C-alpha cells in the first residue's frame, strides 16, 4: 500500500536547466526559472561552511 | 558536492580514498578533475539515490 | 631502455595477453627483450596511501621513480617491541646498536625491572640503529630518491610507494598488517629521472580504462609534459625491429562527410565516431574509401546503422561538441558520402558494466523516435553458433503495456483538448502547443503537462505493475518503454539503465507515416514523455549493445571448431517425479571443455524458486508447457558463471500445479 | 510541412558551440591552486612546408605525334613534379611531417576544381539555409582566423637526424639527410629537386638543368663532441620560405627563454637562503634548452590577471591559506606544550570559600585543542595578502553584550582580545583595542566622542573603518586623568607601544621577475618587527616586542584591579589572588614570541618564491591615518574615447579585497602556549624540513602559463584592432576585403573564436584569457592601482611586451597581400557578359580590350534608387539611374553586390533574359571571392550558362556560393579549335597559383603556358645570390636553407643534483 | 652503467652493498658523454641505419626498361 | 560589524561598467521601429507633452 | 507581442550571471551583497511584457 508511492511533481526542473554531468551528478544552473536555486544555493553555503570548520 | 569542493581539494575522510572522474560541465570541452572524499562519498550515495531501494 | 604503457601490467599475465599489439605495435617479430614489470601492487599502495595524503605530492614523488633501478623494503616494528624481539635469539642483532646496549640484551635474565634497562630503552633511538628510517610521516617525496638511492630502505610504517614490504621478524611480533632485465621494459607510472625514457601516447587520456592510472596520465601531463618523450606506435615498431571475454579492442575512427551531388567531391565538415570495437571493423571490412550509408529507398543500408549503434555518438573537429546527425532525407543537412580518414586510439576497454551483478530482468528507457523496429529487425536475424541470443519472442516493445489499455491509453491521450476552453479540439491543440516552429511555447506545453500527469500516474503505475508483475511471471526479459518513472513508479524489479540513440529523434518522430493520432501529436507527447522523465545519465546504448553482441564473436573464434556436444551447456530448475526427468531451462551456456569441466562441480544446488505448471502446448514443435516460477530466496550472481565463458541474458523458460523445487546443473 | 521540417532542424542547428553558461568559482580555486602548464618544445623530423604541388589533369600519355619513348614516366623516374598538363600548387600545413604532438590546427585547402566554402562559413554564417553560402560581411573574419589557424599550426623546432654520402654521381659527392616514417623512396625525390637526371628537352629538365649542383644537401655542422650529436646543422632543401620565417621567430622566441645550469644553481641557493645547497656541473656540456626565464612586465600582467580573477569571494583565497597553513605546520618546529595552562595557574593561591575562581574561569574559558594552531598558520599567513585579504576578528569571539569591568569573565575576554588583536592585518585593531575597552567601562565615565551615533556604548567590531576613528582616541590630551585615568594610559599604551614594520628580502631577481607590484622588486613587508638570530641554539629571554606588549597589557590590568577606589568588590582574597594571577600569567614562558620575532619570517621567505600564487602586497601604516588603504583596484579597459590607462584608471576601476573573520581565542591560545624541541639544532632542523621543498618543477611551470597569457592578450588585442576600430596603432593589411560594420556581440564572439582556437593550440585545458571575455573586447588595457585615505592615489600600469606569435600574424597578412590567389581568393571583381570566341585566353586573366570600370566612358552606376518601370505597348523596359536618368537594358553597368544580394530575386527575373542573349554586360563589385575552376577540352563545345544561371540563382541576401569559372586545357601538339560560350569573365591578374603547363612536355602550343617559376627557386637559378636571401614580402620561393637542431630538454631535477 | 658496474662488486665482496661504487658520488658529472650506438661518425642518428637508408638513397633513384 | 565596503565597491563596479547594451538599443535603435509601427495602429497615437 | 517580435535585441540573464557569479561566500553569517542582489533580482527569463 504506502511503499507503492510516488509524488506528484507537476512542475519538475526542465532538461535544458542542467549542466553536463560531474561523474553521475548534473548540476544545476544558476540563470534557472525554477524554484529548486534557492535550495541549492542553501544546501550549497550549508556543506561550505560545514566543511570550514574543524570541528 | 559542490559546496565542499571549494574547501575540498585533497582532503581524505576514514575509509575512503579519492578518485577522479570526467565532466560535460565546461560543454565547449572535455576534462577530467580528482575527487576528493567528501565528494567520493557523494558520488557513492548517488547511484544508491538515484536507482531505488529493495525491500525484503 | 624503458617505455610507459597506459595499463595495468604484470610480469605474469601480460605476456599472455600480449599488450603491444593489443596497444597496436607491429611487434610481430618474436625480439622477446621486453620484460615486463608487475604493476598492480602500485594501485593498492597508492589507493592505500590516498587516506593520509594529497593526491599531488604522492603523484610528484611517484614520477621520479627509477622502475629499471632495483630496490625493496624491509618494515619495522615500533620501538616499544624491537627489544623484546632482539632479547629473544640475540644472534640477529646488527653491529650498529650500542656496546652497553649489546651487554645488556646478550644474557637469559628477565630485565623486567631494573633501572639499568629502563634508562637504556627510554635512551634508545631506532634512526641510529638503521640508518634509513624513512620516518612515520616522512613528506613522501624524498622516499622516491631514498629508494633510488639504495637497494633496501627500511621503514617503520606500512604506507609505501616503493617494490616490495618484508617483514624483519616473524608476525606474532608485529601491530594490524633479483629480478631479470632485458633490454627494454614496458611499466605504466613512468619516470621523468631516466635519461633514456619514453612514453606511449597515441590513446585518449579521456578513454583510460582505470582511473587511477587516468589520474597520474593527468597530472603527468598537466606538468613537465614539455620534458616527457611522446611517442607513436611506429616509432615503438621500429624500435623493436584461457583467454579473456569482456575485454575487446577498441579505436576510433576518422571519417568526414561529403557529397558528389554536383558532379564533384565537397567536403563539408569532419567528425568522429568514439570507441567502436575493431572485431566489428574487421568483421565488416571498412576501409578508408568512399562509401555510401543510405539507400536509394530513404531508409539506411542498416550495416552503418549497426556501425554507429554499437559504438556511441560524434563529436565535430571544429567545435569539440555534441553532434546528433539527421535521419531524415531532409535539405537542412543528410549524409550520402562518408570516407573513413584513419584510426586514432587501439585502447582495451572492460564489455560488462558495474551494475549488472546478478541475472535479473533488464529495461532500457529510449527518447520517442529510437530506432524500436529496425533494432529488433537486427535482432531477429542474430545467427552466431546455431543460437540466437537476443530473439523476437521475449523482447517488449514499448507500448505493449500501452496498447492492452481497454480505453487504449493513447485515446485516453486523445481526451486532453477539452481542459482547455479555447482549445476544443485536437488538431487545435497540436497547432496551440507549438511555436509554428516546431518548438513548442513553454506554458502551453506546462499546462497540457499539468493536466498530463494525473492520466499519467493514476492508471499507468498500477496497470503497468500488473503488466510487469505479470511478465516477471513468465521468464527474464528485456523491456524496453519511456519515461523512465514510469518503471519506477510501478515497482519494476530489475536493472534499468537509461539509454539513448546518437541521433536525433524528434524528425524521426516527424517521419513516421501512419501513426496513431496526429504527425504533431507524436511530436506533443514525446515531449511530453521527456518531461515525464527524470535528470539522469543518458548513458549511450552502445555501453550495453557492445554487450550484446561482442563476446559471442569472440566465442565464435573460439569455438569455431569443437563440437556441440562437449561445448554446449544448459542450468535449471529441476522437478523430481512425473504426474498428470522434469526440468526448467534457466539458462544457456556455451563454453570450452576446460571450463565447463570446473564449472561442473560448482554448488548450483543452492538456490530455491517456486515453480508452477500448467497444461497447454506451445506452438512450437517439442513438448513444451509455458512453464511459471517466483524465487522465494536470492538471485544468482553473475560471478559464479565465468570471465572466461559467455552467456544468453534475457531468456523464456518453458518444460498440473505448483512443485517448489530446487535447481541443480545440466551435464554435457 | 515540409518547410517547417527544414525551419525546425535549423533551428536545431541554431544550439551555441560556447558559452560559459555554470557557475566559475570552483574552478577558479582549482585553476588558483594550479594550473596548467602550456606544451612548448614540439618538435618535426619532416622537412618544414606548407605549400604542395598537385597534379590537376593528367597529361597525355598515349598520342601520335610523340611516342612513349620519349616521356620518363614510361620508364618510371621519380621525379619530383607531377607529370601532368597542369598543375597547381595548394597549402597543406604539414603534409611531410613525423610530429612529435601535434597542435590539433591543421588547415585543409582542396584544390580549386572542387569547392572550400566551409572554410568561409566556419566561424559567423551559423545562418547560412544551404550548404554552399558564406556571407560576404564575414569574409575578411574568417580569412584572420584562417590566417590564425595556419600560424598556430606550424609552432615546431626543427628537428635532424641521418645524414649520408649517396653512391649515385648525380650530385658531387653530397650529404643527404634521411627522415624517418615507412619509407623514404619517395622523400629524396621530391626533397632535392636538382639531384634527378636531366635526359629529356621536357620543361623539367630545362629547368632542372639550369640550376647549381653544389647547393645541395648538408652544407655546414656544429660539432662540439668527439662522436656525438651535431649540434646544429645547415640543409638546402625544399621548403616554404613563409614557415621557416615563422618558425625562426619562434626559434629566437626560445632562445631568448633559454638560461644556464649555473644560475639555476645561483638562484636556487639564494632562495633556499643557503639552508638547502645544490650542484651543478662544471664541464662542456652538450646542449640544453631551459625555457624557464621570462621578464618582469609579463610576471606583473599575470598578476593583475589573476588577482582581477580572485575578486570578491574569500572561498578562492580560502584555501590558499589552508595550503600555506598546512605547509607551515610541515615546516615549523613548535608544537604544544599541552600543559603549561594547568601547570602554571596550579600555583595560583586562594581560599575554597571564594565563590568565583578567576584560574579555572578563564582555564576554562580558553581551550587549546590543538585545532587553533591551523588558524594561527593561516593568521600569520595572512601577511602575504594584506592586499587581497583582511583577517578580522569576528562579532561572536567579542563579549555580545558591552561586558562589564566588574565581571571577571569579561575582564578575561578583554584580555584575550587584547593579546589576539595585534596579529591581524587589519588597519583599525588599534581602534578595535580601544574602543573594546571603552565598551568594557561604560558608566565610570564618559568620553569627548565623535558624533551621537559611534557612542560609546557602540559594538566594538562596527568601526573598521579609518574615518570612524575617534578624535578621542587621535588625541590624547582629551582624556583627563579625572575622568579617566586608565583609559587615558591604555590610550597611551597603544601609541607608545604596538607594533612596527620590517621586511625581509626574499626572491630571485636573475630567474624570476619580481611578481610584486605596489613595493619594491624581492622584498616582503611585516606587520612586526623582526632581527635575525645569530645564535643557532636558542633559548628564551622577555626582550622583544610581543612580549612587551603582553606585559604592558597585565600591567594595565594590574592598575585596573589597583584602583580601589572605582573597584573595591571583593574580599581581598580574589584581590591578591587576581594580582597573583596577572603577574604569573606575564611571565609564562612561551617560546612563541622570539619564533615571531626571529625564526618565522625568515622561514616564511624561504618558502615566499615556491608558491602558484605569487606574493602581493599593500604597504602597512602603525597608526598614520593619511596612509591607510581605503582600496585597491583592477581595470579591465578604457571608458568613452580617451586613449590614455593613467586618465582612463580613476572612474573604471574595480575593487578587490575580502575579510576573513578568524578567530581571537584560537591567535590567543597559540600566543601563549608554545614549546621549541628540548634539542633543537636551527640549521640542522631546517636542513632537514625544507629539503624536499626544492624538488619541485611547478615553480617554474607557471612561468611558461605566464608567457603564453601575454601572447594570448597581444595577439588578442592585434587581431580584434583588425575588425575594428580600436586604440592601438597597427598596420592593418586586409583592406579590399569587404567586413562588416562590427559590434559588441560581433566583437565578443571573435574573442571567443580566437580563445578557443589557442585553447585547442598548445594543450591548454583550462581558462586562458577568459575574464577580459566578461567585459568589452574592443577597448581593452591592464593597469591597477590602489588609494590611501587623504585622496593620494599610487598606480602600476605595466607595459605590454611583444608577441611572437602577433608579428607573425602580421607577416601571415602581408604575405597574404600578395599570395591571396594561394588560398583561393581573388582581389578586385567579376564581369558578366556573353563572350563568343575561339581564342585560349583564361578568364583568370582577361585581356584589358574587355573589362571596364568607373572611368570607362559611357558606363552607367547604379545606387539607392533603382526602380524598374515595364515598358508597355513594345517599350523597352527600363531602370532609373543614380543620377536620375532613365536607362533601357543594354550595355555596361556597374553594380554593388549588395543590391544584388538585398533584391536578388527581383531581379532574375528582369535581368537574366537580356544577359543570355542581348547585349548587355554587368560590373559587380565585392572586392574579394573564393572561386573553383571548370576545366574543358577545347576541341568541343562548351557553354557555361548554366553554372552562371546557376550561381545567380543561389546568390541569396545572407550569403553567396563560391564563383565557378570555365578555362581551357593546355595542349602540347596543335588542335582544331572549337567555339566556347564564356560569362564570368574577372578583371584582375590572378595567375599566381598555377604551377606550370604541360610539364612533361617540351613545349605548349596552346592554351595557357607557364614555365617552371624561376622566380621562385632563385637560389638554384641564381649564381650571384646568396643563399641566406629571402624575397619573403613578394613572392614564396618554395626552396631555402633551413637550420635544424639537436638539443635535448632534460628535468632540472636531472640537471641540478643537490643530492644531500 | 651504474645499476651494473656495481652488481660485479656486489658478487665478489658477498654483501648486498658495496663500497667501492659509482654512484652516490658527490660530484655531478650531469653532461657525461658516453658513447653509445645512438649516434654514428658522421653527427646524425640511428633510428634508421646507415646501410638501410643508404639503400632506401640510391633506391630513391631507379630505372627500368620500357614495354 | 564588518568592513563591507570592498565588498560593495566590487560588486558596484562589476554592477556599473557591463556588456548592457540596451540603453544603447533604447538610444539608437528604438525610436525608428516606433516611427514604423506607428501609423499600422487601430488607435493612432495619442500622447501629451 | 509586437515589439517582442520585430526587435533585434534579445535579453539574457548570463550575462548578469557572468558578470556576477553569484554563489560567493565571504562573511560566513547573512549574505555577501552580490549573492543579495543576485537572489533580489532573480536573473531568469520570466518575462519581459
Amino acid at each position: 500500500q504506502e511503499y507503492t508511492q510516488s509524488p506528484e511533481i507537476k512542475v519538475p526542473i526542465p532538461q535544458k536547466d542542467w549542466t553536463g554531468p560531474i561523474g553521475e551528478i548534473r548540476i544545476l544552473k544558476d540563470t534557472t526559472s525554477s524554484i529548486a536555486r534557492y535550495l541549492y544555493r542553501t544546501w550549497y553555503l550549508a556543506a561550505a561552511r560545514m566543511a570550514a570548520q574543524p570541528r | 558536492h559542490e559546496g565542499v569542493a571549494s574547501s575540498s581539494i585533497g582532503k581524505p575522510f576514514m575509509g575512503v580514498p579519492a578518485s577522479i572522474v570526467n565532466d560535460e560541465s565546461v560543454v565547449g570541452v572535455r576534462a577530467a578533475r580528482p575527487i576528493s572524499g567528501m565528494q567520493n562519498m557523494i558520488q557513492h550515495l548517488s547511484k544508491l539515490y538515484k536507482r531505488g531501494f529493495s525491500y525484503r | 631502455a624503458y617505455i610507459a604503457v597506459p595499463a595495468v601490467v604484470d610480469s605474469r599475465s601480460s605476456e599472455a595477453i600480449g599488450l603491444l599489439e593489443s596497444f597496436g605495435v607491429d611487434a610481430g617479430s618474436d625480439a622477446n627483450d621486453v620484460s615486463y614489470q608487475d604493476h598492480d601492487y602500485v594501485v593498492d599502495q597508492l589507493q592505500y596511501m590516498l587516506d593520509g595524503y594529497e593526491a599531488g605530492d604522492v603523484i610528484d614523488a611517484l614520477v621520479y621513480r627509477n622502475w629499471l633501478h632495483h630496490s625493496v623494503y624491509c618494515l619495522l616494528p615500533p620501538k616499544s617491541q624491537l627489544l623484546e624481539y632482539w632479547k629473544s635469539n640475540p644472534s640477529v642483532i646488527p653491529d650498529n646498536v650500542d656496546r652497553r646496549l649489546r651487554k645488556r640484551l646478550m644474557l637469559k635474565k628477565d630485565l623486567r625491572k631494573d633501572d639499568e634497562y629502563n634508562q637504556l630503552a627510554r635512551a634508545f633511538k631506532i634512526s641510529d640503529v638503521y640508518a634509513p628510517l624513512i620516518s612515520s610521516t616522512t613528506s613522501p617525496m624524498t622516499m622516491i630518491q631514498n629508494l633510488n638511492q639504495g637497494e633496501i630502505v627500511y621503514t617503520t610504517t606500512d604506507r609505501v610507494i616503493g617494490a616490495r614490504v618484508l617483514l624483519y621478524a616473524p608476525r606474532k611480533y608485529y601491530a594490524s598488517t633479483r629480478v631479470p632485465h632485458s633490454r627494454f621494459n614496458v611499466g605504466t607510472f613512468p619516470s621523468i629521472a631516466t635519461p633514456k625514457c619514453s612514453v606511449m601516447s597515441g590513446v585518449d587520456i579521456e578513454s583510460i580504462p582505470n582511473e587511477f592510472i587516468k589520474l597520474f596520465y593527468q597530472r603527468v601531463k598537466s606538468i613537465h609534459a614539455n620534458i616527457l618523450n611522446d611517442i607513436s606506435p611506429q616509432i615503438v615498431s621500429d624500435m623493436i625491429n584461457h583467454v579473456d571475454v569482456y575485454r575487446v579492442d577498441v579505436v576510433n575512427v576518422l571519417f568526414e562527410v561529403v557529397d558528389v551531388a554536383d558532379g564533384l567531391r565537397s567536403v563539408s565538415r569532419k567528425l568522429i565516431m568514439h570507441t567502436v570495437p575493431v572485431c566489428i571493423l574487421e568483421l565488416l571490412g571498412i576501409e578508408i574509401a568512399d562509401y555510401c550509408i543510405r539507400q536509394e529507398d530513404g531508409m539506411f543500408t542498416d550495416w552503418f546503422l549497426l556501425l554507429t549503434m554499437l559504438s556511441d555518438g560524434l563529436t565535430d573537429r571544429r567545435t569539440h561538441c555534441q553532434y546528433l546527425i539527421n535521419p531524415s532525407s531532409m535539405p537542412p543537412d543528410v549524409i550520402l558520402n562518408i570516407s573513413i580518414t584513419g584510426f586514432i586510439n587501439r585502447h582495451t576497454i572492460d564489455v560488462m558494466p558495474d551494475v549488472y551483478d546478478f541475472i535479473k530482468p533488464i529495461g532500457a528507457v529510449l527518447p520517442k523516435g529510437s530506432f524500436k523496429s529496425t533494432i529488433m529487425r537486427v535482432l531477429d536475424s542474430i545467427s552466431v553458433l546455431g543460437v540466437k541470443i537476443m530473439p523476437r519472442a521475449h523482447v517488449v516493445d514499448s507500448d505493449e503495456v500501452g496498447e492492452q489499455m481497454e480505453p487504449t491509453f493513447e485515446h485516453a491521450v486523445m481526451e486532453i483538448y477539452k481542459g482547455i476552453a479555447g482549445v476544443d479540439s485536437l488538431d487545435d491543440l497540436t497547432k496551440w502547443v507549438l511555436n509554428s516552429d516546431l518548438v513548442p511555447h513553454d506554458d502551453r506545453l506546462g499546462q497540457l503537462f499539468q493536466a498530463f500527469l494525473p492520466l499519467a500516474k493514476d492508471l499507468l503505475a498500477p496497470m503497468a505493475r500488473q503488466f510487469y508483475d505479470n511478465s516477471m511471471s513468465e521468464g527474464r526479459l528485456l523491456t524496453f518503454a519511456h519515461a523512465d518513472s514510469e518503471l519506477l513508479n510501478a515497482n519494476y524489479f530489475g536493472h534499468l539503465l537509461r539509454l539513448k540513440i546518437p541521433y536525433i529523434t524528434e524528425v524521426n518522430l516527424m517521419i513516421r507515416k501512419n501513426r496513431e493520432g496526429g504527425e504533431l501529436f507524436q511530436l506533443v507527447l514525446s515531449y511530453l514523455y521527456k518531461m515525464y522523465a527524470t535528470s539522469a545519465q543518458p548513458k549511450w546504448f552502445g555501453s550495453l549493445l557492445r554487450l550484446l553482441i561482442c563476446p559471442w564473436l569472440h566465442m565464435e573464434k573460439l569455438i569455431g571448431e569443437a563440437d556441440p556436444a562437449s561445448t554446449s551447456a544448459e542450468i535449471g530448475w529441476h522437478v523430481p517425479r512425473e504426474q498428470l526427468d522434469g526440468f526448467i531451462p534457466y539458462v544457456s551456456i556455451r563454453a570450452p571443455r576446460l571450463v565447463i569441466e570446473e564449472l561442473m562441480e560448482k554448488n548450483w544446488g543452492q538456490y530455491h524458486a517456486q515453480v508452477i505448471v500448467t497444461d497447454q502446448l506451445v506452438v512450437g514443435e517439442p513438448r513444451r508447457v509455458s512453464a511459471k516460477a517466483v524465487i522465494k530466496g536470492n538471485h544468482l550472481p553473475v560471478k559464479l558463471i565465468s570471465r572466461f565463458a559467455c552467456f544468453t541474458l534475457t531468456s523464456k523458460y518453458e518444460m498440473g500445479a505448483a512443485y517448489n523445487a530446487r535447481l541443480a546443473f545440466r551435464s554435457d | 510541412i515540409q518547410r517547417h521540417i527544414t525551419e525546425f532542424i535549423s533551428s536545431w542547428q541554431n544550439h551555441p558551440i560556447v558559452q560559459v553558461s555554470a557557475d566559475v568559482e570552483n574552478r577558479k580555486t582549482a585553476q588558483l591552486l594550479h594550473a596548467d602548464t602550456p606544451r612548448l618544445v614540439t618538435w618535426d623530423a619532416g622537412l618544414c612546408t606548407s605549400f604542395k604541388i598537385v597534379p590537376i589533369v593528367p597529361a597525355q600519355v598515349p598520342q601520335d605525334v610523340l611516342a612513349y619513348t620519349f616521356f620518363t614516366s614510361s620508364y618510371a623516374i621519380q621525379s619530383p613534379f607531377p607529370e601532368a598538363a597542369v598543375s597547381r600548387i595548394v597549402v597543406h600545413t604539414r603534409w611531410a611531417s613525423n610530429v612529435d604532438f601535434d597542435r590539433d590546427s591543421s588547415v585543409i585547402m582542396a584544390p580549386p576544381t572542387e569547392n572550400n566554402i566551409h572554410l568561409f562559413k566556419q566561424l559567423l554564417n551559423t545562418e547560412t539555409l544551404s550548404v554552399r553560402g558564406a556571407n560576404p560581411l564575414m569574409f575578411r573574419a574568417n580569412v584572420l582566423h584562417m590566417l590564425l589557424e595556419f600560424v598556430l599550426d606550424n609552432l615546431y623546432l626543427n628537428r635532424h637526424t641521418g645524414f649520408s654520402q649517396d653512391h649515385t654521381p648525380f650530385t658531387e659527392g653530397a650529404n643527404l639527410r634521411s627522415l624517418p616514417g615507412p619509407d623514404a623512396e619517395k622523400w629524396y625525390s621530391i626533397m632535392y629537386p636538382t639531384r634527378m637526371g636531366t635526359p629529356n628537352v621536357s620543361k623539367i629538365c630545362n629547368f632542372v638543368a639550369s640550376c647549381v649542383r653544389n647547393r645541395v644537401g648538408r652544407f655546414d655542422r656544429a660539432q662540439m663532441m668527439n662522436g656525438a650529436m651535431s649540434e646544429w646543422v645547415d640543409v638546402f632543401e625544399t621548403s616554404d620560405a613563409l614557415t621557416v620565417s615563422i618558425r625562426g621567430r619562434w626559434m629566437a622566441r626560445l632562445a631568448r627563454m633559454n638560461i644556464n645550469p649555473t644560475e639555476i644553481e645561483w638562484a636556487l641557493t639564494e632562495c633556499a637562503q643557503g639552508y638547502v645547497t645544490v650542484t651543478s656541473p662544471y664541464a662542456p656540456s652538450v646542449n640544453r634548452l631551459m625555457p624557464y626565464r621570462i621578464s618582469n612586465a609579463e610576471r606583473q600582467i599575470s598578476q593583475i590577471i589573476r588577482v582581477m580573477n580572485i575578486g570578491n569571494n574569500a572561498t578562492v583565497i580560502q584555501p590558499v591559506l589552508q595550503d600555506i597553513s598546512v605547509l607551515l605546520q610541515r615546516i615549523s618546529p613548535l608544537q604544544i606544550d599541552p600543559t603549561i595552562i594547568s601547570n602554571t595557574m596550579s600555583t595560583v593561591s586562594e581560599s575554597t570559600t571564594q565563590t568565583l575562581s578567576p584560574a579555572s574561569s578563564i582555564l576554562g574559558k580558553l581551550r587549546p585543542s590543538n585545532s587553533d594552531f591551523s588558524s594561527f598558520r593561516v593568521a600569520l599567513a595572512g601577511w602575504l595578502y594584506n592586499g587581497v585579504v583582511t583577517t578580522v576578528i569576528d562579532d561572536s569571539s567579542y563579549p555580545k553584550d558591552g561586558g562589564s569591568v566588574t565581571s571577571l569573565e569579561n575582564l578575561w575576554d578583554f584580555f584575550i582580545l587584547a593579546l589576539a588583536l595585534p596579529l591581524t592585518t587589519d588597519p583599525c585593531a588599534p581602534v578595535k583595542a580601544f574602543m573594546t575597552l571603552a565598551n568594557m567601562m561604560v558608566g565610570f565615565e564618559t568620553i569627548p566622542m565623535d558624533n551621537q551615533i559611534y557612542t560609546q556604548s557602540r559594538r566594538a567590531s562596527a568601526f573598521s573603518t579609518p574615518h570612524t576613528w575617534p578624535r578621542c582616541f587621535m588625541n590624547i590630551q582629551l582624556i583627563s586623568p579625572i575622568d579617566a585615568p586608565i583609559l587615558r594610559q591604555w590610550a597611551e599604551i597603544i601609541h607608545r607601544y604596538w607594533p612596527n614594520p620590517s621586511q625581509i628580502r626574499y626572491g630571485t631577481p636573475n630567474v624570476f621577475g619580481s611578481a610584486n607590484l605596489f613595493t619594491p622588486p624581492e622584498v616582503l613587508l611585516l606587520p612586526i618587527d623582526h632581527q635575525p638570530a645569530n645564535v643557532t641554539t636558542p633559548t628564551l629571554d622577555f626582550t622583544n616586542e610581543l612580549t612587551n606588549w603582553r606585559a604592558r597589557v597585565c600591567e594595565l590590568m594590574k592598575n585596573l584591579v589597583d584602583n580601589q577606589r572605582y573597584q573595591p568588590g571583593w574580599t581581598q582574597s580574589l584581590v591578591s589572588s587576581m594580582r597573583g594571577t596577572l603577574g604569573k600569567l606575564k611571565l609564562i614562558k612561551s617560546m612563541t614570541p622570539m619564533y615571531l620575532q626571529q625564526l618565522a619570517p625568515v622561514e616564511l621567505a624561504v618558502i615566499a618564491p615556491m608558491l602558484p600564487f605569487p606574493p602581493f602586497q599593500v604597504p602597512y601604516v602603525r597608526l598614520d591615518r593619511d596612509r591607510v588603504p581605503t582600496m585597491v583596484g583592477v581595470t579591465r579597459q578604457s571608458r568613452d574615447t580617451i586613449t590614455q590607462p593613467a586618465l582612463s584608471l580613476s572612474t573604471t576601476n574595480t575593487t578587490v579585497g575580502v575579510p576573513l573573520a578568524l578567530d581571537a581565542r584560537a591567535i590567543t591560545v597559540a600566543l601563549l602556549s608554545g614549546k621549541y624541541p628540548p634539542d633543537l639544532v636551527t640549521n640542522v632542523w631546517y636542513a632537514d624540513a625544507i629539503y624536499p621543498m626544492y624538488a619541485d618543477t611547478e615553480v617554474f611551470s607557471n612561468l611558461q602559463r605566464d608567457v603564453i597569457t601575454c601572447e594570448a592578450v597581444q595577439t588578442l588585442v592585434t587581431l580584434v584592432a583588425q575588425i575594428s576600430e580600436t586604440q592601438y596603432p597597427v598596420d592593418r593589411y586586409l583592406d579590399w576585403i569587404p567586413s562588416l560594420r562590427a559590434s559588441a556581440a560581433t566583437a565578443a564572439t571573435f574573442a571567443e573564436w580566437v580563445n578557443t582556437s589557442m585553447k585547442t593550440a598548445f594543450d591548454l585545458s583550462d581558462m586562458l584569457l577568459e575574464p577580459l571575455l566578461s567585459g568589452d573586447p574592443r577597448m581593452t588595457q591592464l593597469a591597477i592601482q590602489y588609494q590611501q585615505y587623504n585622496g593620494r592615489t599610487f598606480n602600476v600600469i605595466p607595459e605590454m611586451p611583444g608577441s611572437v606569435i602577433a608579428d607573425c600574424v602580421q607577416l601571415t597578412a602581408e604575405v597574404f597581400n600578395h599570395e591571396y590567389n594561394l588560398f583561393g581568393i581573388a582581389r578586385g571583381d567579376i564581369i558578366i557578359g556573353r563572350v563568343q570566341s575561339t581564342h585560349l585566353w583564361s578568364p583568370l586573366a582577361p585581356p584589358p580590350d574587355l573589362v571596364f570600370d568607373r572611368d570607362t566612358p559611357g558606363v552607367h552606376i547604379f545606387g539607392r534608387d533603382c526602380r524598374i518601370s515595364f515598358g508597355m505597348n513594345g517599350a523597352a523596359p527600363m531602370i532609373r539611374d543614380e543620377t536620375g536618368m532613365m536607362v533601357p537594358f543594354e550595355g555596361n553597368w556597374i553594380f554593388p553586390l549588395a543590391l544584388w544580394q538585398m533584391n536578388t530575386r527581383y531581379f532574375n527575373q528582369q535581368f537574366d533574359a537580356w544577359i543570355k542573349t542581348g547585349e548587355l554586360r554587368i560590373r559587380i563589385e565585392m572586392g574579394a571571392y573564393p572561386y573553383m575552376l571548370h576545366y574543358y577540352d577545347p576541341r568541343q563545345y562548351a557553354n557555361a550558362w548554366n553554372l552562371t544561371s546557376a550561381w545567380l540563382e543561389e546568390i541569396t541576401p545572407t550569403s553567396i556560393p563560391s564563383v565557378p569559372f570555365m578555362v581551357p586545357i593546355s595542349s602540347d601538339h596543335d588542335i582544331s579549335s572549337a567555339p566556347a560560350v564564356q560569362y564570368i569573365i574577372s578583371t584582375e591578374y590572378n595567375d599566381r597559383s598555377l604551377f606550370c603547363t604541360n610539364s612533361s612536355s617540351p613545349q605548349t602550343i596552346a592554351g595557357p603556358d607557364k614555365h617552371i617559376p624561376v622566380e621562385r627557386y632563385n637560389i638554384l637559378t641564381n649564381p650571384d645570390a646568396p643563399p641566406t636571401q629571402i624575397q619573403l614580402p613578394e613572392v614564396v620561393d618554395l626552396y631555402n636553407v633551413v637550420t635544424r637542431y639537436a638539443y635535448e630538454t632534460p628535468p632540472i631535477t636531472a640537471v641540478v643534483m643537490g643530492v644531500p | 652503467e651504474a645499476d651494473d658496474a656495481t652488481k660485479k662488486q656486489a658478487k665478489d665482496t658477498e654483501k648486498a652493498k658495496a663500497q667501492v661504487t659509482y654512484s652516490d658520488t658527490g660530484i655531478n658529472n650531469a653532461n657525461e658523454l658516453s658513447r653509445s650506438g645512438n649516434v654514428d661518425n658522421e653527427g646524425g642518428s640511428n633510428q634508421k641505419p646507415m646501410s638501410t637508408r643508404i639503400a632506401e638513397a640510391t633506391s630513391a633513384i631507379v630505372s627500368k626498361h620500357p614495354a
